[PDB]
């Protein structure tokens, strides 16, 4: 009965850090589409066809 | 000949009018302030490719 109600509560401690674990990985989806923007920019910024106003 | 050097000259100040005002969106051209610009032409940083302008 201990190890019972003890394994309900280690698969809500194993849903848990799955929880975290998925939140931090979708905010870090969000940071790798901004780094990759990032780069676009750079690649468009490294032409000698723009001025320095570009 | 003078009259013949008259158009010599008109046509000459063309030349320096040419150089010193043609320009892609403001980056003169013809002038030799140009110089040399690379362009990057590449998915990777690197790989660019010098235009010389005289």
């Amino acid at each position: 009965n201990v190890q019972s109600r003890g394994l309900d509560v280690a698969v809500r401690n194993a849903n848990d850090g799955i929880s975290i674990a998925q939140t931090a990985e979708g905010a870090m989806n969000e940071t790798t589409n901004i780094l990759q923007r990032m780069r676009d920019l750079s690649l468009q910024s490294a032409n000698g066809s723009n001025s320095k106003s570009e | 000949r003078v009259a013949i050097q008259e158009e010599i000259t008109a046509l000459n100040d063309e030349l320096n009018r040419i150089a010193e005002t043609t320009s892609f969106g403001g980056n003169k051209l013809l002038n030799g302030t140009f110089s040399t610009k690379s362009f990057q032409i590449g998915a990777d940083n690197g790989e660019a490719v010098m235009l010389t302008l005289k």
